[PDB]
RNA sequence: GGAGCUGUCAACCGAGCGUUGAUCCGAGGAUGUCCGAAUGGGGAAACCCGGCACGAGUGAUGUCGUGUCACCAGGCGCUGAAUAUAUAGGCGUCUGGGGGGAACGCGGGGAAGUGAAACAUCUCAGUACCCGUAGGAAGAGAAAACAAAAUGUGAUUCCGUGAGUAGUGGCGAGCGAAAGCGGAGGAUGGCUAAACCGUAUGCAUGUGAUACCGGGUAGGGGUUGUGUGUGCGGGGUUGUGGGACCUAUCUUUCCGGCUCUACCUGGCUGGAGGGCAGUGAGAAAAUGUUGUGGUUAGCGGAAAUGGCUUGGGAUGGCCUGCCGUAGACGGUGAGAGCCCGGUACGUGAAAACCCGACGUCUGUCUUGAUGGUGUUCCCGAGUAGCAGCGGGCCCGUGGAAUCUGCUGUGAAUCUGCCGGGACCACCCGGUAAGCCUGAAUACUUCCCAGUGACCGAUAGCGGAUUAGUACCGUGAGGGAA
RNA sequence: AGUGAGAAUGCAGGCAUGAGUAGCGAUUAGGCAAGUGAGAACCUUGCCCGCCGAAAGACCAAGGGUUCCUGGGCCAGGCCAGUCCGCCCAGGGUGAGUCGGGACCUAAGGCGAGGCCGACAGGCGUAGUCGAUGGACAACGGGUUGAUAUUCCCGUACCC
RNA sequence: ACCGGGGUAAGCCUGUAGGGAGUCAGAUAGGUAAAUCCGUCUGGCAUAUAUCCUGAGAGGUGAUGCAUAGCCGAGUGAGGCGAAUUCGGUGAUCCUAUGCUGCCGAGAAAAGCCUCUAGCGAGGACAUACACGGCCCGUACCCCAAACCAACACAGGUGGU
């Protein structure tokens, strides 16, 4: 995973980029392991608690 | 903000014979979004796949209902789209096959 | 036509004592009368219910 | 906080995280689908259909996001039908409400079984239930009170007596006070209305001049002359009656504009020291520092690997030591102060909240108090009182006082009025028809810590196990093992 | 002291007697050969016989909810046995512009802005808005799957 | 002699049996305003197998297609070929038919569609071709039954085609 204190150092541009490669991938995961080729199972919760955590750093920077 | 993505309406494919047979055909199955319609799910899969698809149909699943020692379980419905594409046909080879 | 729409005024509960002195339950009702009413000596009337006792203060105005 | 963790039934497989601090515990935020007061419209709750504004996406329609759109009430602005003044009504915008909750409060409505060995008065019982409404408590509360000749008490509430008494009762069954006396808490607390001034304004109008500030000299001719109502500011809060007027005496700061305008004399208003109060009933909204003050996670915390013996195993028996501000309670392979969690006793707060303290800040008094003398005005109105019919009081209409509902009738402002159990006279007490107020008191849905000559699985909660579950009923509802 | 049970047509649980007894749910009816299997009157196949045939055949609505298909199972259930099952387990399966409904319309009726009435709680009801069992409105034939077909495919149409 | 075939839809053409209907001109506000529309009143011309509308069905096309009696071989099972199809009789409770003729008991509403003006309007109308958009719910299975109502795999009950 990649971290928040990281992921604050990025402007809304790289941060809403960042958040669809984010949703491309879970997509992919997603295909992947219906198809049953997906040994690693935790990709898909790593890639949710970053999604999770780019759209939370995004709100907190709108509010304060 | 909220970002919307086509993908998250489509959740993952449908492995069985009947929709092998079908993808021999070039119809290809998706489970969607339970409050999905079908002209959502043509855009979605149009700029998903950058393929022109030719017609959607869907239909609703209800769970089935399992017995167990506590007592009566229930399965999650579902609602699937049977996607057919339009003659250019490049085929999906993400689907896993 | 038991409730005053000026001052308020409702019924009183109480009871009917016969000779036999059996009690049983009535009630005491205000005489509350329809006026109609003006505001102001435009010389519009709006139709109220009030007591006797309301229209003998005067808190209502007929004209 | 510190070495494992990925909740559990409930494992098995497959994958990973962690000393660069995980899982875990506390506090504050973010997200929070649809239903539900449910509120854009509809509806068979959790599912159908939209309008508007801004974005996204298509060759465009289709499609997707983000906000917003109920009703009523109250301010504010615009408009003002029949109709002229106008009003109803309409339009726009801001502020509120709606529903839920175990008990406790207050205010209303209000049974019957039952007892009376029948039954209607009466009882059950103002109970069960229902309705409206709160608050952390509520209600009541500052004498139009008691009392009885005592040179007596002095708001309210609650507790014990008084007392199963006086009484009341088809004088049947039954019901049943108060004064006084002993306590808890103490705030014998606070503001208003009126008489009189001033000012502003609405409505009427002018011997439009000798009337509008205290005298005199004077100017103009309107502090509109006058009534009247209303708002505000003074002034007044009382029972030995008090107060507004009028009236003498002594007088604890400076300056300015004002008593129609200036000049000497009496009044009103701002600003500067100084005093007194403040989140309260006596007015309200904020802002800083501080307290090893509290609440919401924790941490430390003495002393046996003791010997023999029985045993699967010691925590049993016998024999040795040690700690003790710790010999509470549990666990660990059988009765453990010395093995573990702990215990006595100490420590710990980034943040949030809750308490206090000192301040900024606000208000109020300072153009101010005093002790006196004689008269007019004021002291809460459709009210009190009276009558009719009821309710409630120990009191069931009785000679029926006090309190109170509806309908009539209907007074005075202090040599007045109300109470001292019909009523009258005299004496005594008080000062109604305005409003606020803490503590003593009642209760536990929920949270934390404990206790039991309480239950130990047909018991104890219906529920130690899938529990308001399975099952039964159309439903309200019943309801296990 | 929740202190003593033999009885209350007492309550809960377990188990006897009747008793290896009555029944085993119509008015059609089964038989043989072969097969599978540890096990066959009942399961599969074949050849016969019998019954319904305005039904005991075929297609829907209400209702039910996965009972449908494939693979497996055989201690519970099936009024016997069972290799079978509407039973148990896993997986799969329901495809619509034209069909039945909504996005169209109203009836009876329901709710009901304001409103009127009523101590309170509430009763009615206007404007509206819902409410089919009715009105309006565009698709027919053939084929395919183990399970869907006026839905998928082929041919040929129609309506916004 | 006997046995088996002796098939094929919506739509689009055509408009038959049957059923129904006069047309033009003027005036007029009664239809919340206005109307050329609807009523009403006047006239003219009309009785025509004339015309218009509706309309079962027969016929053509859809169909060089689909389907079929049969005939072949293969084997887990896959697949190919495929004849003739005319003429009569009988005959519906179905269609014309929301028809017609009788009768008294006198037999929904709104939407939709057509027309009329009020009103908007510099763009608008029609035809052809091409490329597209057609939303939400049901759709399995039983359905006179061992799958629904009946405590049961129950001699009962269950609307329609
Ligand atoms: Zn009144």
């Amino acid at each position: 995973g990649t971290t928040p204190g990281e992921l604050r150092e990025l402007t809304d541009d790289e941060l809403k980029d960042k958040l669809r490669e984010s949703k491309e991938e879970l997509f992919n995961l997603r295909f992947q392991m219906a198809t049953g080729q997906l040994s690693n199972n935790r990709r898909l919760r790593t890639v949710r608690q970053e999604i999770a955590r780019v759209y939370t750093v995004l709100r907190e920077r709108e509010l304060g | 903000a909220t970002i919307t993505d086509p993908r998250d309406i489509i959740l993952a494919p449908v492995i069985s014979e009947k929709s092998y047979g079908l993808i021999e055909d070039n119809v290809y199955t998706f489970v969607v979004h339970p409050d999905s319609n079908k002209t959502q799910i043509k855009i979605a899969i149009e700029k998903i796949f950058d393929v022109k698809v030719d017609s959607v149909n869907t239909a609703n699943r209800q769970g089935k209902r399992k017995r167990t020692r506590t007592g009566f379980g229930k399965r999650k419905s579902t609602k699937r789209a049977i996607v057919k594409l339009a003659a250019g046909s490049k085929p999906i080879d993400l689907f896993g096959a | 036509a038991a409730v005053c729409d000026i001052c308020g005024k409702g019924p009183g509960f109480g009871k009917s004592v016969s000779h036999s002195h059996r009690r049983t339950s009535r009630r005491w009702n205000p005489n509350i009368q329809p006026v109609r009413a003006v505001t102001r000596p435009g010389g519009n009337k709006q139709r109220i219910n009030a007591c006797t006792s309301c229209i003998k203060a005067g808190k209502v105005s007929r004209a």
